[PDB]
């Protein structure tokens, strides 16, 4: 059912500029900017760690002096610290991953990532066989939920928080697509970057909370 | 037979004038319709996803119902 | 009655040389333009998308206007 | 002619709609979208540190308010930097609105509104040689930094750092005003400078931090 | 060998008008199920990626079997 | 616009298409490999797609001036 | 110039009844192999960035073989 004259003309140069089509991207100065936020993102991040790494000092000492005052909430804080910090080992081994990927087995990710390739990121992300997009939708779904249930939350509180680590997105698809679909791969790890960014945020809110919460009592 | 009647009459009316004229329209008006939703689409243009996925549509309809028909023929003289 | 009685003429103009070295005149180089807009589209230099617009809108227009041209026989052979 | 095949035509056929699929799918990436989720995260950490620096500073002068004989030109230097450094983050939120403007209308929003993106919009708002405010921003944000390195007590934990995103000094050929972003969307521009003012924050909130332990030591 | 005895029925089923009619059918709806898979992951709605799997194997199939074929025609005055 | 008739009969001498033919193969075989090359960061790669898209505009503008294949009827 | 010789007696020998047999097999499997390709980088299977470069130098490798077939119009006045 083919005898066409010109149509044969215009599939083939759909063809050749379509197959040549594939070469496109954010331009180099996209790129570029991706990776000096994401620079900034990860000054973010060592900030964040730094800060709750030191606020949990004073729950160490307090939980020194005042065991029993704390029975409920010194726990909760290191069970809490102890998943926050698997998954963000877990974020930080599969950026390594997507960053291996990209480049080469040699490559690494912190700046050496000499690359952006749009088809490195969703076959660590969206791969059928053994996607560790799922593993992380669901693990950052536990850790969701679990703040919640770690400290009364409201509106005025700590709602952006639950707010801000979501799984929505476009009707039809989470964020295991919305966010590792042929994207360039600089900006899979700026995304993981961002990830890392606001679980800290999330974690250093939630002790905030909590130790606000110990003061409450103590006060 | 049930399935065997529309598939009969079906191929028939892909072999008259008037049927075969329509499927060349097809034919020639979701490959126009592919084109301007790539373009569409490509320039980040309101209002283009959509007809891409007419187009498509169009095609697979095209895809599906190419398939009762007997394109064959051999010269050897 | 004096819009759709039209392509009775239209065809004519498919049937005929001048039509046909119209539609390929216009198909051909709205296929330069095409693949050049392309190009400009890759690399991202600065009349890129002003010119694949014109380029696909062209030739949009002329599969627009070539639906009409109804000969595509399969001219079957019973000879031997 | 210059289109006929014996086989692959059929190759042909069938595949220039998976192509077009693919470079649907291709362009459909949030890749330019992905900035806004940056935007946000950062905006959360700016008014976070922002929140926490002015903690500080509202610590350090409630310590003055008892006992000025010890703290005097500490303090006051931590005012300046408060007042420069909420000049300069007010300077660019109020920057930054130019850009938006003609993003999509006068009615536009610095938020989540961009409505497209376009990349013939900064360089008519901030690389002109007459209502191109680059060279203001340049010599605006190099004030930060030679007033955070000059007038300070440099040190290795000091300001050796944050030029890493003070730069102030970019690539050959284009100007940093330009390098930062040339030929660059609307939204990459408000994230861009999102970040900009969340290094100022940060800077200042090193600066605070090394205010604090010179006046708790002296 | 014995490496060629296995292939030696082929070439005359790939061009015998039942089995051209096969060829051309399973490519047909072949094609119609990557167009509809594709169309599937485009409007992200579920069940669109195993469609373009079996409607890949199934072209790679078609394409890889139709290699063993002999076509030729020419003229001349 | 001049007389052009001489590019015309060339492209439809006999000669003329095995030149035609031959830059339209060519030109598409340098377009993809230089693709293949900028997808994957290689030298000399991005060059490679401005002498293959020039070559195709070159060729479809050229072509442009050909006396189309007439139908015919039985 | 040497070259000439290469091209002009690989030229003859596409146009043989021997040879232009294999142009079949090399066209349709690099079909095949571009669709594997295709499928890889569209599906997101593991290892596909190898496939794909294999797809796309094969089907280079088609575009450039193909510049010696020789099409003929042959008019009927």
């Amino acid at each position: 059912s083919n005898g066409n004259a010109n149509r044969q003309k215009m599939i083939n140069l759909m063809y050749l500029v379509f197959i040549a089509m594939m070469a496109l991207n954010v331009s180099s100065e996209v790129l570029d900017g991706f990776d000096k936020v994401d620079k900034s993102l990860t000054s973010s991040i060592d900030g964040s760690d730094k800060r709750n790494n030191l606020v949990l000092s004073e729950l160490n000492t307090a939980y020194r002096t005042n065991p029993e005052k704390v029975k409920v909430w010194y726990e909760r804080s290191l069970v809490l610290q102890k998943e926050a910090d698997s998954l963000c080992t877990f974020i930080d081994d599969l950026k390594l991953a997507i960053a291996r990927e990209s480049d080469g087995k040699d490559a690494k990710v912190n700046d050496i990532r000499r690359k952006d390739n749009l088809d490195a990121s969703s076959v660590v992300m969206l791969n059928p066989i053994n996607g560790k997009g799922s593993t992380l939708r669901k693990e950052v779904d536990k850790f969701r939920e679990l703040v919640a249930t770690l400290m009364t939350d409201k509106a005025k509180l700590k709602l952006i928080e639950q707010a801000l680590n979501t799984e929505s997105g476009t009707k039809g698809k989470s964020w295991e697509s919305s966010l590792f679909e042929n994207m360039p791969t600089v900006a899979a790890i700026t995304l993981l970057t961002k990830l890392q960014s606001d679980v800290r945020y999330a974690q250093g809110e939630v002790l905030a909370d909590l130790v606000k919460s110990v003061d409450v009592g103590d006060y | 037979g049930h399935y065997r009647r529309y598939k009969n009459i079906l191929e028939m009316y892909l072999a008259s004038h008037k049927g075969r004229r329509l499927l060349n329209i097809v034919y020639s008006w979701g490959a126009a319709v592919v084109i301007l939703g790539a373009l569409f689409k490509l320039l980040h243009l309101p209002m283009g996803n959509e007809m891409l996925f007419v187009g498509m549509i169009t095609e697979f309809l095209v895809f599906f119902i190419s398939g009762f028909e007997k394109p064959a023929m051999e010269y050897h003289w």
